[PDB]
């Protein structure tokens, strides 16, 4: 029924009968009953606007390979993923509908994990819980950084997509270390020192000679990855969590300055989170049902009541403390002045919150500890809907400020909640806001498509953009950027694959745009 | 098979969210819920939970999670 | 008499006369005299082959948008140079003979530099000395990273080459952030956070959204850098630098292998130089000369000498403690534990050294502190010759020691010596060797040519490749990196620079080549 | 002017290198070297020495560093 944009039904039997001849039976599935897992999104659409037309399960480079010749053959656009697990940002479905979904899952092999030089070299259908698995076995003194989905999420789909995690090692693209890439026209490429023949440095030196093209694969339809090689943390002898609560709103200002000399210096060296306190109350599995049945946003009123009742603060910082005991026991002691200096938030640690939630989670998150915990979010409202914004900001606490009150008129507005956190960097923090709304009530995911519009709308006039977006969105944001920018990506786009097969409409980078 | 026995996946996936400690998802663990529900509910995905391609968690692997959650107690 | 390779009299001259009516006369310079400085090279081949055509210097951004349109229309190939200093990698003369220069060197405005968010904004002209005197008078608390000419070369410039430093910011790109370009069609593109209005990220932020493509440009002939910004790091209140002398050639190994863990975990931050010790003797201003007047390499028994009568080592360690007292104090302790285990390497601080030489300037160069001291490598054979033969490593002692024998023997067989030291990052090592000769001496111009071919010959044999050459070797190690990146950097540069105006032969890139 | 004076230049530039404490170049200091000399080694380099073109150091800034060389002490 569903087919791919401007390819005839017979063009697509060719393709198909080809793929089948190629992959075998089993491995090409275009019955709807086998997609069905494919087209499940939280994003504010049916599921016919991102439908796919078929899915082909790959195992090997020469299968990726013979996949992109038949592709190129039936001007047919394919979507890949690795582990899929996008939630909040398209799922495992196409950014347009009726493009065949490449399917990397079963490609699932760990090349190798170099214990001395600290590096992993791994496929794309490699999850992170695969990985945790593989170094508890092998008694291998290394510590895995992760997104949130941890277990079920993988170490290549977060990276092509830029995501984030909570250890020293957490700003994932940072530590990535070489990989290798299928090209549209069938060519095997490999970043960085990848090229050289009898080579043991591909993932020990970033750059390589020449330009280094890490950087344009990732966000971008011009190569699908089949292995990448990243950086791993060496375990350290002690880790200390801990917890900062914070009564007022306003305390944001004087928590993210304050913080920054410490993230700059490195003495916290990991990836900090503020949680705001309906982001800390979904972790921790509370239910807005639970405190007001009442239409529209939760109000002022209870979430102070929330505040009494549990012991969160307005904002909740997570950090922690690696190193020698003598080195967590002098940054610890620095810590605790600058906040007994500020004269604001309570300190708590392992000793005195050890197995309640959230503390619990965070800490094993800033460990590389697997978990699922953070996943009580789509419990807040419920219904299934979910979709990330996430502007940029500079770790300065009047432009924090300045963006929480901007995204909590609009979203309060739409009767939608101000659920966020800043993941913050040395200079930069992500601010992360999740607008959750229910799903199955057609006027509330209406109202959420609005809502996220004037999201964009409003952070854009005030000269902020998102580092990622969904599917649905992902040309829009495409425009924040300006026309030069785009226009050099069509160009690059149009050299790397003049067919316009490799995921046509990521990142709006799409050869039907006039650019 | 691609998870060994329905444990394993239990372990590795599912009990992450539906672990009684954990509290994400509802309680599975000795609740009789038929092979052929799960295997609707895995495929389809249901509200907040996610849904898993075959490539993922396998039709063999699936019912091997429902003949292991039977079996525990209540 | 010099003109563009495939243009005539004619065009070159209507070129000259655009040229003059965009720039003024005099920022378009065409005579002889005015164009020597340029042609000054350290490489084993006479000036004629890297001699320019013409010289232009543009101050704005408008008059390089129109140096390009006028290049455009007739096909004159412009090679960019910002600072120009980079020798021992072909100066600011260009790949091939007869090129324009686009000397940039008068665009030198500092936009900002932010004391709170620790970040730099620079022009194309801008000096290392320019910044530090400009920190000294505004009292800023920000410390510099720069490259070892420092007071006369520039951020822009060696960030765009990949240089290193020897700050805890010492891998210049890895601390870049953001820059503008200006395309071979005119358009002027900004990375990053760059191409959204009212942006106050574009220094925060690196990646941005869609593909990231600032690594994209550099090392490369893409695109005319214009504005480029970079982290700087807060200056620490305690910085404590020292240095660590061995006395065997063989204790390479457990050198390497017991500083790994220290780099790793960041217990010693910055970037480490293990030098050799005719290194060291280059750069305390001891000649040659003074040892020997023998023909051929230096022997084994005159530099025991030189170790007896001056206190050097075979390899000479100097690293630095960054942080508060308290800090430093403990990371000190744990070094010094690591070296009293081994048994081996005597320990000199700043109180035992101080004032002497080269400890004053390897202090000086790790707090970024100006001074040009180095450049008594120069002087160890005189004659103004000079390359860099820069392989990549492993930071792994038993491939320093192969790199090192492998190295040394190639260079004795030419009669050169093997005056050489290690950079050193937590996985990788730039073994960077200093190919040192009397370019005033026609036969040994003939056989230091045909020694740094063998050497790249020798060393790809064992997989292994530079990770930045001189114009006269970059088509060559180009060839190290295999046809399909060859092939994929070719159709890029079709892309984006259609005419091949923009430096041809830049990393071995030109449209004349079949790719 | 561009250096503003040629103690300026000196300091920022050639003393890096030509200052005695330093000793990578010879002592240019009271030496009574010719502006006509200086100009060729700047402008054409000097084996060892680098050579800067007129954007980094001016005709005008050479004519006041030959000058502030001679009027100094040996
Ligand atoms: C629901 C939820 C989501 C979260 C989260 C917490 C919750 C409760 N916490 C996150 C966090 O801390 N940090 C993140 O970065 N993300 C968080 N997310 C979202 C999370 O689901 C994703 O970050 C991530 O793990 C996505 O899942 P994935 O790892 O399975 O990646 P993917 O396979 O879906 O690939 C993502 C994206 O990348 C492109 N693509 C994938 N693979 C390739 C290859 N091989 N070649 C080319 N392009 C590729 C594609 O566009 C795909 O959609
Ligand atoms: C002689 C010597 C050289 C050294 C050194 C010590 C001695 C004694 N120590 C170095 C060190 O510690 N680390 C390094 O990375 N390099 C050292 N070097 C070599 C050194 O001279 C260079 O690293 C560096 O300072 C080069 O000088 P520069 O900063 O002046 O750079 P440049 O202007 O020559 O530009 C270099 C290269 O970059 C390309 N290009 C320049 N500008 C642009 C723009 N705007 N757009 C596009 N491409 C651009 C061009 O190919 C140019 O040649
Ligand atoms: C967290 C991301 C989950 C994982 C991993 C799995 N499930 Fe799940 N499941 C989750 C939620 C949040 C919910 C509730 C959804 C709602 O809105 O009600 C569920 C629900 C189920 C059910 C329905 C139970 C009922 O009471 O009717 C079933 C049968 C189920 N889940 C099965 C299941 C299996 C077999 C899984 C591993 C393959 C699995 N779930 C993983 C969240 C999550
Ligand atoms: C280090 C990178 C240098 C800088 C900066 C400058 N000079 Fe230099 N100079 C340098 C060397 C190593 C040498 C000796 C070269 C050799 O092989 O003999 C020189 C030499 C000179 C001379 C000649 C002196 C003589 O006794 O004949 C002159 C006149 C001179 N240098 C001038 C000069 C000026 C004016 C500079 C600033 C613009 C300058 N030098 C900078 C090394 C370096
Ligand atoms: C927890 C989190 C972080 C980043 C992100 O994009 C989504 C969710
Ligand atoms: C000192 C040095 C370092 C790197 C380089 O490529 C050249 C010289
Ligand atoms: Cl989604
Ligand atoms: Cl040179």
């Amino acid at each position: 029924a569903v087919l791919p944009k401007g390819v005839t039904q017979g063009e697509f039997n060719k393709a198909v009968q080809k793929f089948r001849a190629l992959l075998g039976d089993d491995n090409v599935l275009v019955e709807s009953d086998q997609l069905v897992p494919y087209n499940k999104i939280m994003m504010p659409v049916e599921n016919a606007a991102h439908a796919p037309s078929a899915a082909v399960t790959a195992t090997t480079v020469e299968q990726v390979q013979g996949v992109v010749k038949i592709c190129n053959e039936h001007k047919i656009p394919i979507w890949t993923i690795s582990t899929g697990r996008n939630f909040g940002y398209g799922s495992a479905a196409p950014v347009q509908r009726g493009q065949v979904i490449l399917d990397l899952k079963k490609m699932n092999k760990i090349i190798k994990i170099d214990p001395e030089m600290c590096y992993a070299l791994v496929e794309p259908g490699v999850t992170f819980g695969q990985m945790y698995d593989y170094i508890q076995e092998n008694n291998l003194p290394v510590m895995l950084s992760f997104s949130a989905p941890s277990a079920i999420a993988g170490p290549v789909g977060n990276t092509m997509d830029r995501g984030v995690g909570y250890t020293p090692y957490g700003e994932h693209f940072m530590m990535q270390c070489g990989m290798e890439v299928v090209l549209a026209n069938g060519d095997v490429y490999r970043t960085g020192m990848g090229g050289v023949p009898g080579s043991n440095t591909w993932q020990i030196f970033k750059w390589g000679y020449g330009p280094t093209l890490d950087g344009m694969f990732t966000q971008a339809n011009y190569g699908i990855c089949t292995k990448m090689g990243f950086w791993l943390m060496p375990k350290p002898p002690v880790f200390k969590p801990f917890e900062v609560i914070f009564e007022d709103e306003a305390d944001i200002v004087e928590i993210v300055d304050a913080l920054r000399p410490l993230r700059m210096s490195n003495t916290i060296p990991n990836s900090v989170v503020i949680a705001s306190t309906l982001w800390e109350a979904g972790s921790a599995h509370l239910t807005r049902a639970q405190y007001t049945t009442e239409p529209g946003h939760t109000p002022d009123s209870v979430i102070k009541q929330m505040q009494k009742d549990t012991g969160m603060g307005a904002w909740n910082l997570y950090a922690a403390l690696y190193g020698t005991q003598e080195q967590v026991d002098v940054n610890w002691k620095i810590v605790t002045d600058v906040f007994k200096k500020l004269g604001k938030g309570r300190i708590v640690t392992q000793e005195e919150a050890g197995d309640t939630q959230p503390f619990k989670y965070r800490a094993q998150l800033m460990s590389g500890v697997p978990n699922l915990q953070e996943f009580g979010l789509y419990n807040w409202r419920g219904g299934g809907g979910s979709m990330w914004f996430a502007p940029v900001s500079e770790a300065r606490g009047s432009e924090c400020k300045k963006q929480a009150a901007m995204a909590k008129r609009v979203l309060h507005k739409y009767g939608l909640d101000y659920v966020a956190e800043f993941i913050v960097a040395p200079r930069d923090m992500h601010h992360v806001i999740d607008v959750l709304y229910d799903r199955t009530n057609p006027e509330e995911t209406k109202r959420a498509d609005a809502c996220f519009n004037e999201l964009l709308d409003e952070f854009e006039k005030e000269g902020y953009a998102v580092y990622r977006v969904n599917t649905r969105f992902q040309d829009r944001v495409a425009q924040s950027y300006g026309p030069v920018k785009r226009k050099l990506e069509h160009a690059i786009k149009r050299a790397v694959d003049p067919n316009n097969i490799l995921a046509p409409g990521r990142s709006g980078i799409d050869l039907n745009n006039d650019f | 098979s691609q998870w060994g026995s329905g444990k394993n996946l239990y372990d590795k996936v599912c009990g992450h969210c539906h672990k009684p400690e954990v509290g994400v998802g509802p309680v599975l663990e000795g609740r009789g819920l038929p092979e052929a529900y799960i295997k609707d509910i895995v495929r389809n995905g249901f509200r907040a939970m996610p849904a898993f391609p075959a490539s993922y968690v396998d039709d063999e692997s699936l019912t091997q999670v429902a003949e292991y959650l039977s079996s525990l107690p209540a």
